[PDB]
DNA sequence: TCTAATGCGAGCATGCTCGCATTAGATTTTGTTTTTTTAGCGGTT
């Protein structure tokens, strides 16, 4: 088909193609699968996305961009099942931090809205046969719950106004193939009514049968039109006044066919069958004899011209060898020259090359790849270098010349020109030490992030950064409550560590990933896991201040922005100015001959320390700006 | 020209057969003569569907099938009558010459119906089936956390890091999948509880593991003996250290001491930790010599540090202590072995649901349907074995040195009867094993090996082939001095006797380049010297023709690529490598299993198909746009992001084209891009991911622009690829696009990968750059060995548990409380043993490797220094005995250190060992030596095309290229013009049965009126009582249903007989009903621009009634529409209405009997049920 | 439909088999009879014929087996036609 | 995650080994396996 369609040649298939591609029938399986898996994500986004649920009448675009903010938002929250089908909003912030806890912002009221807009047009007709499903017995009342689902959400006036929609644009069996689908659904819902109306079944056995319904369907055969090339097989096809015949995919156990005796009736079943009297259809022992004479049938079928083709190599690269036919061929044409097909032309001679240009797109294809190998020291023939120069010369080789730039294609990037620098990242330039740290990395990769500002698709799990955002916020709570009760760190007992720790991851775990930690029974054990660790870091620091003499002035301590601390600041050629704001761990404070001391502290979930090499690259960059 | 032996096995009957024999020897030749002996037999034939052949490799099946075939041909030729090997021939396709895994699968297709199987069933993609697994074992911990049972979380807290769960979750996984080698699964699961029934009481030296305790110690006591012994010799050289022999004989002494107490382990106890080497009597003068003072020294120490580790290992705890720690694991392991029996359960009744089966389902529901009744692990034969032992009159298998328990299973039951007298061949060769890390049991092979008898009277027979036919004399002593000196024993599992030798038997030509030759290499990769090196080597060949020897054909070729092999262990060097030879200009061909996401054309294309999915992914979409698809360079991405800051970039993208103007160039790309996003969002809806994907590809041409920069042969490959794997996802169980992503995703997530796409086929002319283990079985002119300085991948060894077929489930004590944990006894026992096996392996693998070459043989590694390591090696290489020191082989971790000292006695690097004829061709090479720009010729065609100016002058296909690309089909216009039409057409959704009222529809009635309108009889005018009559003879042969039947006006019926022209029917000359016809007319005619060369349209119709009077012949035609009721004049307001409606049928109609019967029509009658009313046309 | 109403049959009279009670689980083994007893309509052997069959096999290796097949498969057309008998 | 290098001091035969502790480095997979039979529309609504 594909082929075909870009050697523009017409054809028609002797056989009858799937619907199953088709959104109807997807439609009906996905919310049956809703139905059955209770709401799971992969479930209700394919019957969503079968856009048969969309609201009439509104337009299908902006409803996907709505219904793409709702996918992106069921990933990142983990909604599934119950949650749906709840009284609850669904609740939206952009950003949630666990230090401080913040007041819904305008923007996301609006988005909230938009989210729980598309929800309520999602959730009805999808819940009400869900309704009906579970209160429908027999497999009548069980269709009828169905069909009603189909009715209600006015499928077929959406499907009509595909056909139409297809029709202006020309496709005419595109278009008609719709109302195949609507009569072929239709008539296997008759049918199971008609046969098993009255018999109570579970929706298990339901869905099962109408799942096998639905993989039999197929639309009708394609007219045949004035002039097609004839594309069938060897055992059913029938042709007149053939002139050419390419017999295809002459492999070894492809032709002669090995046939599947699997049924009910064995081939040893069978042949003694026969010898009691009794005569079936052929098991597979005569029909691989019988091979023989399709064969035969299929060679002397042309009048004028016979191909026989056979692949050497499968899609994956194994192996195909040629069936015992090509030998038997070579022996009764001895001296006849067996011709190579392949999409290397170099392979070939210039005669077989030119018949490759056969149109402006193959042509385009092959002369560019052909262009690639000449400049890798080939010769490639005079026809691509003919071809090359008829694309030149035609009205549009300013595609042809594109398509080509692919010669002198190298991965490179065009540096921010000083307005669109300005306008990204401002005149000012207010930082992180991480950002910087980035740059240092790659500074692509610090466009990427704080240039074009992109963000990754957001999923409903427990990442790295999540979790020490943890720590450090539990440690945080458990120091406060310290001071508050006139309590220090050396003062701590086991009992008190754990009780402390155990509070303070309590009071995080709602605020930290979408309450992630409250989202499964593995998950609390995820809780409790880190509050045993957060309990053990409580005793290791109450000993660690009972051995130093150094005392933490302030923790989780802000320079630059809201923070106590001014930003660091540093001036450009450009005239722009660069403040950087950052948040240090710990501060410690001791008291010597030398004077006062400062230590920095970090809380890292790593054995590895400070690497100085990391620090003279820019990589390591956090610590000693911080001392700074 | 077959061997004795050879023939020995070709012609032996009347019981089980095992070939054994080292490499080369013909085994595969001999099963494939034996077959066909046993076809093309006059004595005695049989059928070829009445044989077994279980290949390792569906390839080695295929080829067994042609060298079959060809054979037949011959004997077919030299015997035309036949009518047997004629029908022999054909038979081949109905042939049961494959896998094991094949046999399996048409078992289990034609005896489902004895277990649990769908019929309709198939076998699950790898990560297909692996994430069904992932999702099973995601759900059956939920339940387990849900319970919240002690024993889980004890079990929890164990095995598990200190912030997730996800190493139980491999370790559920690796267990489960460790006990699917064995027959019974459950059982030998269930057997791991055994290992931990011990006690404070019980005896360490009785229990099974400690076996490989014993070895151990026994090992290393006696591994530091010699090492002492060698000392105490160093003391005897004149430049020798004389005074510290008293220290080494005290050392000695104590070593000694514990030697006769190896077989006490509590004895051991108190004497290992207890032993202390005295200090080291300094030597002070200038008789000595410094090299060998301060290298006796070095011979202590390591007597020492052997000592340390043997201490650390097990002396550390009293022997109570330990099996209190073993004991108190029990509880642990009990709960653990539940886990896994209730995701196997699980496992398999979501596999169920779904009727697809592992690929490890095979084996087990075949051997399943195979038995009847299992007894302690007796199986007894059911109705299919019965049905296979009977069709199958022998069983040939072939690499069976690499069967496991399971497979062995479904051959005994496959296989007619006992040992003694059976009808199973077998060939193979422990040497060769290389499928112990699959779990594969060489051992099964070993065991027949020794209970067979040549004579083989009472038992089964063994057959031994000494020859070997594949390779030169070069190959085979270099590689039986190498393995004289590594196999044997510990190491190997296999004694390397003169018996298991290679002996030579190919006639070869001489040469003095077949030398076997080994380079070793002392901020720049390692892997790269080590392709240069081998690149160089390669280009030496190719430069004075190598020549190739053809010992059947017995005629020269000159040397090409495909001549050429490199072989490795491990294929991560192997890009690299690959980069390098064509970089020196040589062609590569390298079978991979990874990197596919890694591909910037998959990653694109794949980009491409997200945005279709879900424009709202920054990345993704960010990707396209930068794309040679979009072409959006850094600025112009920049500016879009400018329009809106806060927003997605899909937003941003958006607003852009919002606000922009068409006179800018991004405008039109972001303008042509998000048109073409639209097209492929509205495509995806009604087709698969696959025509998508094509259609994705035409759209932008992204395969077209891939193919014209540099790789891009294998970037057309990569996206052609994608084509095809969507096709195969799409046909089995993720059918669209966002089913067919997610499969992606969650794929990629798991750390599952896809190879690279084969660029070029096989058969053509290049270097292949295999794995070892997909050597095997093959032959090739010349081989590489690289890598060979590379470590032994042994992180098994480093994991807290161990797996072990024979011991179980081995791990380290763990206290999640106490915050302790140390390695219990078996634990380590499983270490030491399972080193041994790993190294033993390895060792057959460098075998096979080196066995596979025929003329040459290169062996490349690296080091760090030259010199050190040539000190080490001779080291290890002292003894006067062949076989190195068990130990020193013990300590390997790489090739080299097997290598490197059985080279070292070498006269190249005692008469018997320096003297072997194997030549060794050492090369000393450094990196520098190694590392050792051309003319700048300008192009102006290739400026040209920069330019999108033509290249400059009149090239000979010019013209027919122009006339080719101009060219438009003739008869364009009618190929889409379809050929029946509906005489309807040429003019030009319902609910279900169930949901409406019943009866009487409009049109159904009609139908009925034309059903009696065409069985009444036209004889005369009937009453209306009469029509009736014929209605209920109409109703009873159910021509009418009785629904139909029962509306129907009678009245209507009989009036249009009282009409003239229905007199006129009656009394007709000649009448006739319901006409069918088909009329052939010009295209032209319904179509304009259509030609007499182009085909008629057919139009078909069904005449309802047609008359011959005296006068003429004349048409009749009913409607039962609808007059009377509404039309403002009744019919005279419907008469030119209606003659408008039908008049274009009419005229079709009257065509159709003037052309075929070539009689013009007199009159045409249009009657109408509704007022009766006859219109005239 | 003759799929579906086979399935049906199976579930009524799937405790009378003798060797396809395991799989009339399976919706692969309706579409199999399926086929089958269109292949008998196609063959000119009706219900009885096949009842006869596997009465003679009751008393070649595997006729045990074939009697037992052919006994499953005469009650699921018998029961078929009986189904359809005067309304299909 | 195990092997190797570095540092320091105690016991031994003022300079040397040896114990011990500890950290730091770098160094690193192999694999295979299918077919599914079974006779185009429908004139006339
Ligand atoms: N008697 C013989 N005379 C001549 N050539 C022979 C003979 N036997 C074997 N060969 C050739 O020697 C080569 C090795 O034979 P082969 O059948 O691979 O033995 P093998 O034991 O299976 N090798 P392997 O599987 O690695 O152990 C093949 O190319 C055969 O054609
Ligand atoms: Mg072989």
């Amino acid at each position: 088909k594909e082929v075909f369609a870009d050697y523009e040649i017409p054809y028609f298939i002797d056989g009858k193609a799937s619907m199953l591609n088709h959104p109807l029938i997807e439609f009906i399986r996905s919310s049956l699968d809703v139905l059955k898996g209770n709401w799971r994500y992969e479930a209700v986004f394919r019957c969503v996305k079968t856009e048969l649920l969309f609201p009439l009448n509104e337009p299908k675009a902006k409803v996907r961009e709505q219904v793409d903010q709702l996918e992106n938002y069921c990933i990142a929250y983990g909604i599934k099942g119950d949650r749906w089908t709840k009284g609850d909003r669904f609740q939206y912030r952009r950003f949630v931090s666990l230090d401080d806890d913040f007041a819904q912002t305008d923007q996301e009221i609006e988005m909230e809205n938009m989210l729980n807009d598309t929800r309520d047009w999602i959730v009805p007709p999808l819940f009400q046969l869900q309704k009906r499903m579970k209160k429908a017995k027999t497999v009548q009342e069980k269709a009828e719950a169905l069909y009603r689902y189909l009715e209600e959400t006015d499928v077929p006036l959406k499907l009509d106004q595909e056909r139409q929609r297809a029709e202006d644009d020309g496709r005419i069996i595109e278009a008609q193939q719709h109302q195949q689908a609507w009569d072929a659904v239709i008539q296997l819902l008759e049918e199971f009514v008609e046969m098993m109306g009255d018999d109570e079944i579970s929706l298990d056995l339901f869905q099962q049968m109408i799942e096998a319904g639905a993989e039999s369907l197929t639309f009708s055969l394609i007219p045949p039109a004035l002039d097609q090339v004839f594309v069938g097989n060897m055992d059913l096809s029938r042709m007149y006044g053939t002139s050419c015949t390419f017999v295809l995919g002459a492999n070894d156990g492809v032709l002669p066919a090995r046939p599947d005796e699997n049924g009910v009736l064995s081939d040893d079943d069978r042949e003694w069958l026969k010898t009691i009297g009794v005569e079936l259809s052929s098991g597979g022992r005569e029909r691989l004899l019988d091979e023989h004479f399709l064969i035969y049938m299929a060679f002397s079928s042309p009048s004028d011209r016979l191909y026989v083709s056979y692949p050497i190599a499968d899609a994956e690269g194994k192996t195909l060898l040629p069936s015992m036919i090509v030998k038997r061929l070579e022996e009764l044409f001895p001296h006849h020259k067996e011709r190579l097909l392949t999409n290397e032309p170099e392979q070939v001679s210039d005669e077989e090359q030119l018949m490759y240009v056969v149109n402006k797109s193959v042509a385009q294809s092959f002369t560019a790849s052909q262009l690639r190998l000449w400049t890798r020291e080939y010769d490639i023939s005079d026809v691509w270098w003919s071809t090359y120069n008829v694309l030149m010369s035609e009205q549009d080789r300013l595609q042809s010349k594109k398509l080509f730039s692919s010669l002198f294609f190298r991965n490179e990037v065009k540096q921010l020109e000083r307005s669109v620098s300005r306008q990204l990242y401002g005149e000012r330039i207010q930082g992180s030490v991480s950002r910087m740290e980035t740059f240092n990395a790659c500074p692509f990769s610090h466009f990427a992030s704080h240039g074009l500002h992109l963000k990754e698709r957001q999923f409903f799990k427990l990442e790295a950064p999540d979790i020490g955002q943890l720590f450090h916020s539990s440690l945080k709570l458990i120091s406060d409550r310290l001071r508050d009760e006139k309590l220090d760190w050396r003062d701590l007992t086991k009992e008190q560590c754990e009780l402390f720790s155990y509070d303070a991851v309590e009071r995080l775990a709602p605020k930290l990933q979408k309450e992630i930690l409250l989202s499964s029974n593995r998950h609390y054990y995820v809780k409790e896991k880190l509050q045993k660790i957060v309990t053990r870091v409580s005793g290791i620091l109450s000993e660690h201040a009972k051995a130093s003499g150094f005392v933490p002035i302030g923790l989780e301590l802000g320079f630059g922005g809201k923070g106590p601390l001014p930003p660091l600041t540093f001036q450009l050629k450009n005239g722009c100015t660069m403040e950087l704001v950052g948040r240090i761990d710990r501060v410690d404070k001791a008291e010597s001959s030398k004077g006062l001391l400062l230590r920095i502290v970090a809380y890292k979930s790593s054995d590895k320390g400070l690497d100085l090499a990391e620090v003279y690259y820019g990589l390591a960059l956090q610590m000693l700006t911080y001392l700074d | 020209t077959w061997t004795d032996d050879q023939w020995n096995a070709i012609v032996s009957t009347g019981q089980d057969i095992l070939v054994a024999a080292a490499a080369g020897s013909g085994k595969t030749a001999v099963l494939v003569e034996r077959m066909i002996r046993k076809i093309t037999a006059e004595e005695n034939p049989i059928d070829v569907d009445r044989l077994l052949v279980v290949t390792f490799t569906n390839a080695s099946a295929a080829e067994m099938k042609h060298r079959i075939a060809e054979a037949l041909e011959k004997e077919l030729v030299q015997r035309p009558g036949s009518l047997h090997i004629r029908r022999q021939l054909s038979l081949l396709n109905r042939a049961s010459i494959s896998t094991l895994h094949s046999f399996c699968l048409q078992v289990l297709k034609k005896y489902y119906y004895l277990i649990d199987l769908d019929p309709g069933f198939r076998i699950a993609d790898q990560t297909e089936g692996e994430l069904i697994g992932d999702e099973v074992l995601d759900e059956l911990f939920e339940d387990e956390y849900a319970k919240g049972e002690k024993a889980f979380f004890e079990l929890v807290d164990r095995y598990t890091t200190d912030r997730h769960d996800l190493d139980l979750q491999f370790l559920v996984k690796q267990v489960y999948e460790y006990s699917r080698s064995h027959p019974n699964p459950e059982a030998w699961l269930e057997s791991f509880v055994h290992l931990y029934d011990v006690s404070e009481k019980s005896a360490i030296e009785e229990l099974p593991f400690y076996q490989y305790v014993k070895e151990d110690i026994a090992m290393v006591l006696n591994g530091a003996k010699e090492k002492l012994l060698r000392a105490l010799e160093l003391t005897k050289a004149p430049g020798g250290p004389a005074p510290r022999a008293d220290n080494f004989l005290d050392d000695l002494a104590q070593i000694d001491e514990l030697i006769q107490h190896q077989d006490d382990f509590s004895e051991l106890y108190k004497r290992v930790p207890a032993v202390s080497f005295k200090r080291a009597k300094a030597v002070k003068g200038d008789e000595f010599d410094p090299a060998l003072l301060d290298e006796a020294t070095d011979l202590r120490n390591g007597a020492k540090k052997l000592l340390e580790k043997l201490k650390t290992d097990y002396f550390t705890r009293s022997p109570e202590q330990h099996l209190k720690s073993l004991a108190e694991m029990k509880p642990v392991i009990e709960t653990l072995v539940q886990l896994v029996i209730s995701y196997g359960k699980r496992f398999e009744a979501a596999k169920q649901e779904k009727s697809i089966i592992d690929f490890s389902d095979l084996e087990h529901y075949c051997l399943a349907i195979l038995t009847a009744e299992n007894d302690k692990g007796e199986r007894e034969p059911s109705e299919a074995a019965r049905f296979y032992q009977e069709q199958f009159h022998e069983v040939l298998v072939d690499e069976y040195q690499d069967t496991n328990l399971v497979q062995e299973s479904i051959l005994q039951l496959v296989t007619s009867g006992p040992e003694e007298t059976g009808n199973l061949f077998m060939v193979g060769d422990v040497k060769q094993s290389i499928y112990r890390f699959r779990l594969a049991e060489p051992l099964l092979f070993l065991s027949k090996y020794k209970r067979f008898t040549e004579s083989g009277e009472g038992t089964g027979r063994k057959i031994d082939l000494n020859k070997n036919f594949r390779s030169r004399a070069d190959i085979l002593d270099s590689t039986n001095f190498l393995f004289k000196q590594l196999m044997g024993g510990k190491i190997g599992e296999v004694d390397y006797d003169e018996q298991a030798e290679l002996k030579l038997g190919a006639a070869y030509p001489d040469n003095d380049e077949t030398e076997t030759e080994l380079l070793l290499i002392d901020e720049l990769e390692t892997v790269q010297f080590e392709a240069k090196a081998i690149a160089k080597e390669i280009r030496k060949l190719i430069s004075s023709p190598f020549k190739v020897y053809d010992g059947k054909k017995k005629t020269h070729r000159n040397i090409q690529y495909r001549d050429i092999v490199i072989l490795l262990r491990s294929m991560p060097w192997a890009p690299q490598i690959m980069e390098e030879l064509r970089a020196q200009g040589i062609p590569v061909y390298a079978n991979l299993t990874s990197g596919y996401f890694e591909a910037v054309e998959v990653a694109v294309a794949l980009s491409v198909l997200k945005v279709i999915d879900n424009p709202y992914q920054d990345i993704p979409l960010a990707s396209v746009l930068r794309s040679p698809i979009v072409g959006a360079d850094e600025n112009e991405l920049s500016l879009i992001r400018l329009e809106n800051k806060k927003a997605p970039y899909y937003e941003a993208m958006k607003d852009y084209l919002a606000a922009g103007d068409r006179s800018d160039e991004l405008y039109q790309k972001l303008n042509t891009f998000y048109g073409h996003l639209q097209k492929w969002r509205a495509f995806s809806k009604n087709h698969s991911v696959s025509e998508l994907i094509w259609e994705v590809y035409r759209d932008t041409k992204y395969m077209d622009y891939v193919g014209g920069m540099p790789g891009g042969k294998q970037r057309q490959a990569n996206l052609r690829v994608l084509y095809d794997r969507a096709r195969q996802y799409e046909s089995t169980a993720f059918r669209g696009l966002f089913r067919f992503l997610r499969f992606i995703e969650r794929m990629q997530e798991r750390g599952d990968d896809l190879g690279t796409a084969r660029g070029l086929s096989e058969q053509e002319d290049v270097v292949r750059l295999m794995t070892i283990h997909s050597s095997k079985g093959l032959e090739f002119p010349v081989v590489f060995v690289a890598g060979l300085g590379r470590n032994f991948n042994m992180m098994d060894l480093n994991k807290s548990y161990l797996l072990d077929k024979e011991l179980g489930f081995g791990t380290k004590y763990i206290h999640p409380q106490l915050r302790i944990s140390y390695p219990t006894l078996p634990l380590i026992a499983m270490k030491k043993k399972m080193r041994r096996e790993l190294l033993s392996e390895e060792l057959r693998v460098l075998y096979v490797a080196l066995t596979r070459a025929k003329e040459k043989l290169f062996l490349i590694g690296s080091c760090k220094d030259h010199q050190k390591q040539l000190a080490k090696w001779q080291a290890s290489a002292s003894q006067t005995d062949w076989l190195l020191p068990e130990f020193d082989r013990y300590q390997a971790r790489t090739y080299l250190d097997f290598i490197g000292p059985a080279l070292a006695r070498h006269r190249d690097l005692h008469a018997d060992i320096s003297g072997h004829p194997a030549r060794f061709a050492v090369q000393m090479i450094h990196s520098y030596d190694l590392l050792d720009e051309r003319m700048e010729e300008k192009s102006e065609r290739l400026e040209a095309i920069r330019r999108g100016e033509p290249v400059p002058g009149s090239f000979a296909f010019d013209e027919k290229a122009r006339e080719q690309l101009s060219w438009t089909y003739p008869h364009q216009e009618v190929t889409q013009i379809r050929t029946k039409q509906s005489v309807s057409e040429i003019k030009r959704y319902r609910r279900p049965a169930f949901m409406m009222k019943k009866g009487l529809t409009a049109a159904e009635k009609g139908t009925a009126m034309h059903t009696v309108m065409q069985h009444i009889p036209l004889s005369h005018v009937p009453s209306i009582e009469e029509a009736e009559q014929t209605v209920h003879r109409l109703y009873e042969k159910e021509l009418l249903t009785e629904e139909q039947k029962d509306a129907i006006d009678i009245e209507e019926i009989v009036q249009f007989f009282h009409t003239e022209i229905g007199g006129q029917l009656i009394g007709a000359k000649w009448k006739d009903r319901e006409i069918p016809f088909s009329l052939a007319l010009p295209a032209k005619e319904i179509y304009p621009d259509a030609h007499e060369a182009d085909e008629p349209l057919l139009v078909q119709g069904i005449i309802d009634c047609l008359y011959e009077t005296e006068d003429g012949l004349y048409l009749l035609a009913y409607k039962s529409d609808r007059i009377e009721g509404k039309f403002q004049h009744g019919f005279e307001g419907a008469a030119p209405i209606l003659k408008k409606r039908y008049e274009t049928q009419i005229q079709l109609y009257t065509k159709a009997v003037e052309q075929i019967a070539k009689t013009k029509v007199k009159g045409c009658a249009l009657y109408f049920f509704d007022g009766g009313h006859i219109l005239t046309l | 439909g003759v799929q579906m109403l086979l399935r049906k049959l199976i579930e009524e009279h799937k405790q009378e088999f003798k060797v396809y009670q395991k799989a009339s689980d399976k919706s692969g083994f309706t579409a199999q009879v399926e086929r089958m007893l269109t292949e008998f309509k196609r063959y000119c052997l009706e219900p009885e014929d096949i009842r006869r069959m596997a009465e003679s096999g009751t008393a070649y290796r595997g006729e045990r087996v074939l009697s037992e097949k052919l006994h499953d498969l005469s009650i699921l057309y018998q029961q078929m036609e009986k189904s359809l008998a005067d309304q299909y």
